[PDB]
């Protein structure tokens, strides 16, 4: 659309201000592609994924890596 | 041919005009240039000591070098949490780099950069006029949550970016007096521990030299009559008037100026929608404002009575 | 001319051959310290936009929407524009049907 | 608007620094020969009194004209394009002309 | 009338039937977060005195 | 002076959320139907449009 | 008791929290009956005033407090490879509501 | 050494007294001579002036 507004696949134009926000606007999740690496309050996997500090030591598999469950970072 | 190492380049001591005792003294920190173009109020300083970086050179941020006053002359290293900034409140302070730093500012009339709670415990101001401006045709504090989101260009918070050049140049003589000694009718020098200095000397004849113990020089009396300045100095300083320029002028270096004006997007107020009344040929508008708002009126024929 | 709109001149930003002519003077320095004492005429740029007054896009007749990079002036009505039409035949239908 | 920069001034003592022109905006150069200057230091070298200092004021553009910055031009005649919707029988035409 | 004084009115302080015409106009939500964007006229209280 | 006291919005999310008229003083409601509200959590309903 | 200005800020220094509000509001110098001054004298007519009372006892007015509505935070959803999983903190219950199908 | 304004205060800050004193005085800021300045220059004219 305009030029103060980013175009993603579902034909909505969304304000330039909501791109790389850490909020998915838009349905395919276009907004928060690319972007710059998020500094990560946040656990971190092995593979650099980011995941809520709730989430570490749950008992759950959420990692793609499996990072969460290692017994090298969780002690029993 | 721009380069970033900041090991090959050093701050400085500056001359401006108000100091902390205010008069005019040498700083380690001196506001060369205040750039105030930004629709955010973010201004851009210049200052003689170098931030973000230790006294080697590496890149470490939460850090900053500056000249000391010891006339053995060396690069001390300090905290960056000592660096305040205010205009007539005090300033936020949002980006740092090499000699340039990026603060939010409010309102005032001067500009100074201090550095508090320390051993060195000094400020430096400069005149600069800075004045509350908006963006659209309508005044405001602070921008809305809600509005018109217009273009406007501010000074972007990451230190990547570049808005043109600083050139560099070799720093010329500083010549100190404390490498001097005038004892009875004779003059001596006496350089520091180990580093060698070179003399310059018009006793009777201009006669140069380099050395690194107390040596007599002719038969000259007083000490004002000649120098002594350390040479192998060849880290690259600005081009500051507060310096003596070298034999050689050429640009050694260009050194990036940080935070680059970028335009983005940002809301202004939209104002109440006047109750226009009607009459047979004009209208009335109402216009309720509390801050400043800009009504145009123009005809749409040949004579535009544009109001 | 030193203190009006154009004291500074150049062919592009980043042109090598720019001019100026702004009023410098070098004073002699009287000072204990080095010092280039200069005094300037205030720049034009800033008075011009001082006193800018109103842009062609609030004075502009006829109501013509000045727009900017591709200059051009939009959406505004002076005159009469003859048009000379040439309808295909397959549009008419003969005057039985 | 301009940055007017002032390089670091030269001095020579018990000599003469007369300068050269330059092709620099504004370019003001001028000499002067009774100078004893200082820094944080003492004295700069070592000639009492005449002494010569080398003061230089050029103009160079503003960080930030990339921006903020105003383009002269000059304009001529005018062409003028428009877009018709003419619409005839059924059809529909959409043309830039 | 919106603005001029007498903009809210009641027969008393403590007075539940209040009748006003303030001018207000709530425009559409256009942010991310929840909000209520309204534009209203000034207060003719406040105009009069 | 008015207090011009803003309650907290309601959303209904792929439903109607029509409003009836009030006592209120000056009761201004409006209907609002492309919206997606963000509170400290995130997106507040599930529909998308 | 504040001065004149601008703006209005509450702020939290020095702690975990650290921040500030600033909401916009003209903050004039009051001044009762037809002289001006900064402050008091400490001799004057001693004319009627309206102050705000210090004791928090007093009361002028009510406001009114309701039951709170959802509030939906998005970390109690996990997004998979190809289908989602909802996880509660610790052992509370959370109610969701999904219309992806019906 | 005091910016302009409208009053002066002398305050003993924390302590066991930790007390404050406000005057009314209209503080302005003084120039020497005939033109206007926030700071004295580095080089001007150096007239006379009472401090
Ligand atoms: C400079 O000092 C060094 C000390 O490392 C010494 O070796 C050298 O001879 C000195 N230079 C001259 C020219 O004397
Ligand atoms: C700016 O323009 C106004 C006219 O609105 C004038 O009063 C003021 O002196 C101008 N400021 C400068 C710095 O020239
Ligand atoms: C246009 O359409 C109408 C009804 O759709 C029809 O009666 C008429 O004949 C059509 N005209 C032409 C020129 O095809
Ligand atoms: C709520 O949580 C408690 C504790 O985990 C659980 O026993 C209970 O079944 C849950 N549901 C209700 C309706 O109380
Ligand atoms: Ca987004
Ligand atoms: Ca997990």
């Amino acid at each position: 659309c305009e030029p103060s507004q980013f175009q993603c696949t579902n034909g909505r134009c969304i304000t330039l201000l909501w791109k790389c926000d850490g909020d998915e606007d838009c349905v395919d999740g276009s907004d928060e592609k690319n972007c710059v690496k998020k500094t990560c309050s946040d656990f971190v996997c092995n593979n650099g994924q980011c995941v809520p500090s709730r989430w570490k030591c749950d008992g759950d598999p959420d990692c793609e890596d499996g990072s969460d469950e290692s017994p090298e970072q969780c002690h029993m | 041919s721009i380069t970033d190492d900041f090991t090959l380049t050093s701050p400085y001591l500056g001359f401006c005009p108000y100091c902390r005792h205010s008069a005019p003294c040498f700083s380690p920190i001196k506001i060369e240039n205040v750039w105030d173009e930004s629709d955010d109020g973010s201004i851009r300083i210049q200052v003689s000591a170098q931030f973000g970086y230790n006294q080697a050179g590496t890149a470490d941020v939460t850090k900053f070098r500056y000249m000391s006053y010891d006339h053995d002359h060396d690069i001390k290293e300090d905290s960056m949490e000592k660096i305040a900034i205010s205009t007539s409140g005090p300033c936020r302070r949002l980006g740092h780099k090499g000699y340039f730093l990026l603060a939010q500012c409010p309102p005032g009339d001067s500009v100074t950069v201090s550095i508090t709670s320390g051993a060195s415990e000094n400020s430096c101001t400069v005149e600069k006029k800075i004045r509350r401006k908006f963006v659209g045709r309508e005044e405001y504090l602070f921008p809305p949550v809600q509005g018109k989101l217009v273009k406007c260009h501010v000074y972007d918070r990451l230190k990547e970016t570049s808005a043109g050049y600083i050139t560099m140049h070799r720093p010329g003589p500083h010549a100190y007096k404390s490498y001097l000694k005038e004892a009875s009718g004779e003059v001596y020098i006496k350089p520091p521990s180990g580093k060698n200095v070179t003399y310059e000397c018009k006793c009777g004849d201009y006669s140069t030299g380099i050395v690194s113990t107390q040596t007599k020089m002719n038969g000259c009396t007083k000490a004002r009559q000649c120098i002594a300045y350390k040479l192998d100095q060849t880290k690259w300083v600005f081009n500051s008037p507060d310096l003596i320029r070298h034999t050689d002028h050429s640009v050694q270096g260009k050194l990036h100026i940080p935070f680059r004006l970028t335009p983005t997007v940002c809301p202004v107020p939209l104002a109440h929608t006047p109750t226009v009344t009607k009459w047979f040929k004009g209208i009335t508008l109402h216009l309720t404002a509390t801050r400043p708002t800009l009504l145009t009126t123009r005809k749409l024929g040949l004579r535009a009575d544009a109001t | 001319k030193p203190g009006a709109f154009g004291d500074i001149q150049a062919s592009s930003l980043d042109a090598t051959d720019i001019v100026a002519r702004t009023d410098i003077r070098l004073l002699k320095p009287s000072v204990k310290n080095i010092h280039v004492p200069y005094t300037q005429a205030v720049s034009g740029y800033e008075m011009w936009k001082n006193n800018s007054g109103r842009p062609l896009q609030e004075t502009a007749p006829f109501g013509c929407k000045i727009e900017v990079e591709p200059l051009r002036a939009s959406n505004c009505a002076y005159g009469h524009i003859p048009i000379s039409i040439d309808i295909p035949d397959a549009a008419f239908v003969r005057s039985s049907e | 608007k301009f940055h007017t920069v002032i390089p670091s001034p030269q001095v020579k003592c018990c000599g003469s620094l007369e300068c050269k022109a330059s092709s620099k905006a504004d370019y003001t150069c001028r000499v002067f020969g009774g100078v004893y200057p200082f820094m944080w230091g003492g004295a700069q070298c070592f000639c009492d009194s005449e002494n010569t200092q080398l003061s230089e004021a050029y103009v160079e553009f503003a960080p930030d004209c990339t921006i903020d910055h105003a383009v002269a031009l000059k304009v001529h005649t005018a062409a003028l394009k428009v877009g018709l919707r003419i619409v005839y029988g059924n059809t529909t035409a959409h043309l830039d002309t």
